[PDB]
């Protein structure tokens, strides 16, 4: 799902240490030269590490960078909240002749609790079922930090065909929230015996299910 | 004092085309090479494409290939993007970058890495007249106490959608979410109330869907 | 003086000098299925699938990961055998037999532990070799590199002779005449 | 397997089973070192390639003059003097002229005047301090004899890349089923650039002796500052000419930059790719390391299927024959059959072979391989294969004395 796989976030309190992998092939990170690049909320990116393991001027000692085989990491110590940040590995690749860019990795610097992701999901209504269309949608809120991943079944399979979802925005009490929506025809809804929601958060997954009948 | 700065980006329709520039000023234009890399919102950045010191060298994605073209006048240091039939995925912020290199070599690839960045430009590929939302009751059945039942506003356009509840009468339980951009540039939304499942069946919910793009003025019964 | 083991039952023997064979390679696009090969379901090759970065720069439509899969026939060159020996076929002689197996490798023969010799990592199979064995477990000694748009480098693991020598050196040394095996 | 079209190439041999051999790696040449019971390599430095160099100095080869002022002073009348004098900008000229009642003045002798022109920089070339820091060399490996003349190596287990600085001279780099190689580079014999600048000069670059940097003969600012820096000898550029009674005409000299180019006539020229120089200068003392390295099919059978050739067999620089040869059978891996015999009869062995134990890799038929092989002088025979279907070959080879 990505060329160069880098975990789509990662979480630490504040005067911690954090490391951010990227993982590619030989034909990239593995000859080629690693740089990483810090992306502040609403700015433009900005390079952090060149040529693997060097500092551009003005770029702090807390920032370091490794590689090792077909992996590279990025190292943050000695965090602040100013850290919180997307994070991205790229580099050129040599089979594909192509310049690549990392999924990216959303930093948080944990200033308040935990919160587990609340999740609420509707069938398609009946309104929908006769304009020939259905919708099932999925709703997650107050959950931090603000990074989940979602998935959808049918019964017993995974789902990945008309799934449009939302990425996490601030709630108004600094706690997130995202949305994903999944389309059906009437025949697939009156299919399965049920369809289901999974939310992942911190390691965690909280499941929902609906059924036609 | 080196500083890029993109622009000839806005809200240009599919099908058709444009032509990003970018501005140079600090160092020896005609020396490095440039790269043009794209944002879509709320997504990972997405390198888009490379050209040489000299212009004899370019290499794009693979999604922008036979459709993209990139180029330089070296005479007046300026980076030319050139977009033609564009999709709704091309929609993103673009950022034109500098590269360390000028890629003069063979050497020069592997060890690219993008050294200063411009400040982008947005370039939205919008394909859609002012549409109403068609509203729906997203319904509750059998949370211990309480209970969520909801309005789902589904395929309207453009921003934005406002949604009451007992007109104005309900407002604590009430989370309206952002909306989504579909894969064919409607927006649809969810707004959801929390209320006692006591009182369901014993009190009226209502929500008041009102988007003022188009007139749309619409209120729904929410009933189990 | 004559302590001598009588005709023994093999227990396992492991493979630890091989060879590998009628080596294949086939690569799928992405949207175009999961890669095959006949011998892919054969119990004498040893195979690896796994998933390549796909594009334009090495002979694709679209953008992806691609489904490839290579195929070895391994064969065993050098293998070592161990045997059970029981206290029944076992003859005392002058002028703890549950924990032993009776170990031989190329022409010199020791008695091991049970569960050092039960735990060893190399490819291996149960009872007796009247050809065309089962060898379980042969990714011990073959690997696969360099996950690669149309191929992917195999490599075959020198002999570990040494290492399995260097291994048994607090062990107790034994001999053999024949289809017997004098003891001490 | 590269080299052969190299014209610098080294042949290197080894021992019995040794563990070390010494080479020298220069640019654009090439080094196959060939050890005993070891499979054949091809080492070679690729890229010398400097970064983050300190400025030291600055020289400007190219000047303007704008908005001169001069002032007069009859005799008696004290020294000439302007308020644009003082300023470092500025460069100025102090000389006593010829006065008299015939310009403005009470009697005749020598009267005082002063000349200042405003000194601009229009062009300017930089030189570069190269520390151990800003050296990167780039070493490449390239076990003789594979599947099939560029770089594709990623993929490759013959072919391998190192990378090298002289704070970090030890490299190893793996080879597949070959084993792995070791490199201990001294950087300290690779070039005294303790006594070389890096000269940038309008795109163009080279690599210049210190003292002779020293002792160029224009204006200079030293290290860099932003806006504008203070040139120290603005005189080299901005001459004065034939003074009169209250004026005297400022010029400066035409450009500079063909002076510098003839000047540089003989000195190492460097490539340039953005913010990094690239270097053709090329010498590394480098240690092998090579108890880690392994033939891949020792116990390999021999392939008893029939090869063919695919091109003509050609004769090196060196006196050695490439031949590419195609092997139809599915027995492989298997071990290539590959000598050459003076007398067909006894098939004994004469020369020797350079790609040390050819072994084909694939089980698919028709697979290509490329040997290559050191004949004796004279006529003899190139065989490969064995049996009916073997190739035999007539080759001859010339003399000495080059």
């Amino acid at each position: 799902q990505s060329v160069l796989t880098q975990p789509p976030s990662v979480s630490a309190a504040p005067g911690q240490k954090v490391t951010i992998s990227c993982s590619g092939s030989s034909s990239n990170i593995g000859n080629n030269y690693v740089s990483w690049y810090q992306q502040l909320p609403g700015t433009a990116p900005k390079l952090l590490i060149y040529d693997s393991n060097k500092r551009p001027s003005g770029i702090p000692d807390r920032f370091s960078g490794s590689k090792s085989g077909t992996s590279a990491t990025l190292g943050i110590t000695g965090l602040q909240t100013g850290d919180e940040a997307d994070y991205y590995c790229g580099t050129w690749d040599s089979s594909l002749s192509v310049w690549v860019f990392g999924g990216g990795t959303k930093l948080t610097v944990l200033g308040q609790p935990k919160a587990a992701p609340s999740v609420t999901l509707f069938p398609p209504s009946s309104e929908e079922l006769q304009a020939n269309k259905a919708t099932l949608v999925c709703l997650i809120s107050d959950f931090y930090p603000g990074a989940v991943t979602v998935a959808w079944k049918a019964d017993s399979s995974p789902v990945k065909a008309g799934v449009e979802t939302t990425t996490p925005s601030k709630q108004s009490n600094n706690k997130y929230a995202a949305s994903s929506y999944l389309s059906l025809t009437p025949e697939q809804w009156k299919s399965h015996r049920s369809y289901s929601c999974q939310v992942t958060h911190e390691g965690s997954t909280v499941e929902k299910t609906v059924a036609p009948t | 004092e080196v500083q890029l700065v993109e622009s000839g980006g806005g809200v240009v329709q599919p099908g058709r085309s444009l032509r990003l520039s970018c501005a140079a000023s600090g160092f020896t234009f005609s020396s490095y090479a440039m790269h043009w890399v794209r944002q879509a919102p709320g997504k990972g950045l997405e390198w888009v494409a490379v050209i040489s010191y000299d212009g004899s060298n370019k290499y794009y994605a693979d999604s922008v290939k036979g459709r993209f073209t990139i180029s330089r006048d070296n005479s007046k240091s300026t980076l030319y993007l050139q977009m033609n039939n564009l999709r709704a995925e091309d929609t993103a912020v673009y950022y034109c970058a500098r590269d360390h290199l000028g890629w003069s070599s063979i050497w020069s690839a592997p060890e690219s890495f993008l050294d200063y960045w411009g400040q982008g430009t947005l370039v939205t590929v919008s394909s859609a007249s002012t549409k109403g939302p068609s509203v729906f009751p997203l319904a509750p059945s059998s949370s211990g106490g309480t209970a969520a039942l909801g309005c789902l506003v589904k395929d309207y356009f453009p921003e934005p959608v406002t949604v009451s509840w007992n007109s104005g009468a309900l407002t604590s339980g009430v989370h309206t979410f952002p909306a989504v951009l579909q894969s064919s540039g409607l927006y649809s939304l969810s707004s959801v109330v929390t209320v006692p499942s006591s009182s369901l069946g014993t009190q009226t919910y209502i929500c008041n869907v009102n988007h003022k793009p188009s007139n749309t003025k619409v209120d729904k019964r929410v009933e189990p | 003086v004559t302590t001598t083991v009588s005709n023994m039952a093999e227990v396992r023997s492991y493979c630890y000098e091989a060879s590998i064979s009628d080596m294949a390679s086939d690569s799928r696009c992405p949207t175009q299925g999961e890669a095959y090969l006949d011998k892919q379901s054969d119990t004498q090759y040893v195979c690896k699938r796994t998933l390549v970065d796909r594009g334009w720069g090495n002979g694709c439509g679209l953008f992806g990961k691609g489904s490839l899969v290579t195929c070895a026939k391994f064969a065993c060159s050098k293998k070592m055998t161990g045997k059970s020996i029981q206290p029944e076929n076992l003859e005392y002689r002058i002028m703890d037999f549950s924990d032993l197996y009776y170990l031989t490798m190329n022409n010199k023969h020791w008695l091991v532990h049970k569960e050092w010799f039960h735990d060893i990592p190399l490819p291996w199979h149960a009872g007796a070799d009247t050809g065309t064995p089962h060898w379980n477990n042969k990714e011990a000694l073959v690997e696969f590199k360099d996950a690669h748009a149309k191929r992917q480098t195999v490599v075959v693991l020198g002999s570990q002779e040494g290492a399995v020598h260097t291994a048994l050196a607090g062990a107790l040394e034994a001999e053999m005449d024949g289809a017997k095996g004098r003891l001490s």
